[PDB]
């Protein structure tokens, strides 16, 4: 059992966190979650959960990793081991997350190999996959609305090849399956420690995606009709806030895009030095993450407003109200750039870079927690080459279910339920509750002061005590007292077995906490008042 | 220990003249962790400059601090008659906390 | 008004024992780490012992790392420093210092107890 390594430099933490949760949850998912919830109304619970629960739980898992130099699961051995099932819940969340996140990267890669033509296949619709109800978007205001855009038909009929529902999975798309396998080879050969441990990361991870996001923002803001998209993006419809879809979507988009019910930020904090001020670095990285989401949302919603101006249809109905929105709006914007082939290549390499670095961080966090769970069973040698390949192989094979002919329906089920549903509220509420009330805000603030150097302020104290538990419990209860079923793109109603499977994914994430509580109360000898007292005592 | 070799204790300057005193540390202090304390004649020390630049409450703006890493300085723009005191630098990072030597400012 | 009043300093024999009592007032004593800083008659400030807010993290200098014990009484708001095996080079001017933020230092000091060893 070798001693646990640290980062060996201060900037290795920041690059592994900037590459950690600045990814597709900012540039791909905050877009359609904002779009699906009316745009303006999404930002109010977004910033409420950001400034009451996002940066709080972000600093919370980072400093839990820094305090207890352990990743994900075994970090709770000194943070009330009775709730050690928060770590197992986090690993279930991050496993299902790795599956569907890498499916997004497979779609981006399929677009990338379809970007090298002189004419982009979504730029026009005289192809084999296009319905006869299509023409160019520039011609949609001159013909007499049951007419469909070339980018939308490309997305649903050559990339997705979208089927009638989750009841009809269709055939496995061999193109997308090979794309998914190539991206998993890229991931496996980067968790193989040969790549990403270089000095050229900073000019290829923190430099080029933000430059490409700046170029996309410049292109989207100068489009005609971008002001209507910005008004859709910013101006809140208050009546939507009385519905729990917007609160759940915004709160779990905070908890998703901060990667913060996953054990991965706990894992990244576990390589921090003890006496190392993680707090200011966490604030800078959280500002980077939320600013990336906000700026890329400005970009993509300006593009959506341009599309609504050009096609003559309303903003909320111009593209997909579901997981494909970054694959309609951003390719459509790229077709409006000079030399759109080169910008298609750069944009899908940008998505690949963001999503790949994020995937390396979450996959490495899952692996870090699972080798902290079993040291000397998974050493730094040959067993962490076979376990790595096994984790990648089952995540790829279970990702084949979501990349078939009807794989968007399974993907939207995974996205809404498996790693960003009430499971994120569950794990975040229980993290804040265990800290604040079984471990103590005062005792944990003393722990923080021993290494950070100062007392965390009343914001962190009252967020871990009151604000994050109240927000998570309120959205959890309010999503059930006013329950609406998951729908894909406002028109597909899911069958009850599919909603049950999504709830099963959520509960497989959720129920790791009470089942570990039951197992630990059953494996410890004594009465209940002695068992609970022993299992809440840190080790 | 992190020994803070500070400027020699006996320095004597006329009032109204800009003075300076240095504080060399054996190890590398993170420059948000070395503080300056002013102790009068027969009184308790009090915090004067913290994180080597910020001025504590009741410290005049004519005091200033500078430096990072190893060399740290306390600077007075214009010494008034109330500055006759001893100034101690003190890293407050490494868990064997160490103060500097004395630097007594006396008049003419 | 943050006030730190120390007591219990006096003349002790070499190898003896003494207990100091920094009585804290005007602030929530359980929320700040407190230190004992001693000043030699040669006026060389030396940090002795730091205790955290709850007493879980306790630090000592190398000169007193095995014979000094710092403790708090958060209910009545008194900081303590119990000594043993008091050697000749422990004669000093003992201050309790409220050092909690490490990027701010000992912002409030107390008075002194003249410990003399003879
Ligand atoms: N990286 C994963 N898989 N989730 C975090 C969300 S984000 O990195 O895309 O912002
Ligand atoms: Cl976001
Ligand atoms: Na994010
Ligand atoms: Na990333």
């Amino acid at each position: 059992p070798p001693q646990r390594e640290k980062w060996s430099s201060k900037i290795d933490f920041v690059l592994s966190v900037a590459g950690g949760f600045v990814g597709l949850g900012n540039v791909w998912r905050f877009p359609y979650l904002c779009y699906k919830n009316g745009g303006g109304a999404f930002l109010i619970p977004y910033f409420i959960f950001l400034f009451g629960s996002g940066l709080p739980v972000f600093f919370l898992e980072v400093i839990i990793g820094q305090y207890t130099s352990e990743g994900g699961i075994t970090c709770w051995e000194k943070i009330c081991p009775l709730f050690s099932g928060i770590g197992y819940a986090s690993i279930v969340i991050v496993s299902l997350l790795n599956v569907y996140y890498i499916v997004i990267l497979a779609w981006a890669t399929y677009y990338l190999f379809h970007s090298f033509q002189k004419d982009l296949p979504w730029a026009h619709c005289n192809h084999s996959w296009n319905t006869p109800q299509c023409m160019e978007d520039t011609l949609r205001r001159n013909e007499s609305a049951n007419f469909t855009s070339p980018v939308i038909e490309f997305w649903e009929r050559n990339v997705l090849s979208l089927s009638s529902g989750i009841d009809n999975p269709g055939s496995l798309k061999w193109d997308l399956a090979l794309c998914l396998l190539l991206v998993w080879l890229v991931c496996f050969f980067c968790i193989w420690k040969g790549v990403r441990s270089t000095g050229k990361v900073v000019y290829f991870t923190a430099t080029f995606p933000f430059a490409m996001l700046l170029v996309l923002l410049v292109r989207g803001l100068t489009l005609p009709g971008a002001g209507e998209g910005i008004k859709f993006y910013l101006y809140p419809d208050i009546s939507r806030l009385g519905d729990p879809q917007v609160w759940i979507d915004a709160g779990t988009q905070i908890f998703f895009s901060y990667a913060i019910c996953l054990g991965a930020m706990t894992s990244l904090g576990s390589y921090n030095k003890y006496k190392y001020n993680s707090y200011r670095d966490c604030m800078l990285l959280g500002c980077l993450n939320s600013g990336t989401s906000f700026v890329s949302g400005f970009a993509i919603f300006s593009i959506l407003g341009f599309m609504a101006q050009e096609q003559g249809v309303d903003i909320a109905d111009v593209a997909e109200s579901g997981p494909g929105l970054a694959f309609i709006a951003y390719p459509k914007a790229v077709t409006m750039m000079p030399l759109p082939t080169f910008w298609s290549i750069l944009f899908f390499i940008m998505l690949l870079l963001l999503g790949l670095d994020s995937q390396f961080v979450e996959v490495e966090g899952q692996i870090t927690s699972l080798v902290d769970l079993y040291p000397s069973f998974l050493r730094k040698g040959y067993r962490r080459e076979i376990f790595i390949a096994i984790l990648c192989s089952i995540s790829y094979l279970l990702g084949l279910t979501m990349v078939t002919e009807g794989g968007m329906y399974v993907f939207q089920l995974f996205d809404y339920y498996a790693a960003s549903g009430v499971c994120l509220l569950w794990v975040a509420f229980f993290e804040c509750f265990v800290i604040a009330w079984i471990y103590g805000v005062n005792r944990f603030s003393e722990d923080i002061r021993d290494m950070i150097g100062y007392r965390p302020g009343p914001w962190m104290k009252y967020s871990w005590a009151v604000i994050t538990p109240a927000l998570c419990v309120g959205c959890f209860v309010f999503s059930l007292v006013k329950y609406v079923p998951l729908t894909y793109n406002k028109v597909y109603r899911y069958p009850d077995w599919a909603i049950g499977l999504g709830w099963g994914l959520a509960l497989s994430s959720m129920l790791c906490i009470p089942l570990v509580i039951v197992i630990l109360l059953c494996r410890t000898e004594g009465p209940l008042r002695v068992r609970i007292k022993y299992l809440i005592t840190p080790r | 220990e992190n020994v803070l070799t500070q400027s020699p204790a006996i320095m004597s300057t006329s009032p109204g003249e800009k003075v300076t005193m240095t504080c060399r540390a054996s190890s590398s202090v993170g420059s948000s962790y070395l503080h300056w304390y002013q102790q009068k004649s027969g009184a308790s020390p009090k915090l004067w400059i913290y994180s080597t630049s910020n001025l504590a409450s009741g410290v005049p703006a004519r005091f200033s601090g500078s430096g990072s890493g190893t060399s740290y300085s306390l600077t007075i723009s214009s010494v008034e008659a109330e500055d006759a005191a001893t100034y101690y630098c003190q890293q407050f990072s490494g868990y064997p906390l160490t103060f500097g030597s004395g630097t007594k400012l006396e008049m003419k | 008004e943050v006030q730190l009043v120390e007591s219990g300093g006096g003349l002790v024999k070499p190898g003896g024992s003494l207990k100091l009592s920094c009585a804290a007032s005007g602030f929530t004593f359980s929320s700040y780490a407190m230190s004992w800083v001693r000043q030699s008659p040669e006026k060389r400030l030396e940090w002795v012992a730091e205790i955290s807010s709850g007493g879980r993290y306790i630090y000592y200098s190398d000169t007193v790392t095995g014979r000094f014990t710092i403790s708090r009484d958060n209910a009545r708001n008194i900081l303590h420093l119990e000594m043993s095996s008091l050697r000749s080079e422990d004669t000093a001017m003992y201050y309790c210092a409220r050092g909690e933020v490490r990027q701010r230092g000992f912002d409030y000091w107390g008075q002194g107890t003249t410990l003399t060893v003879s």
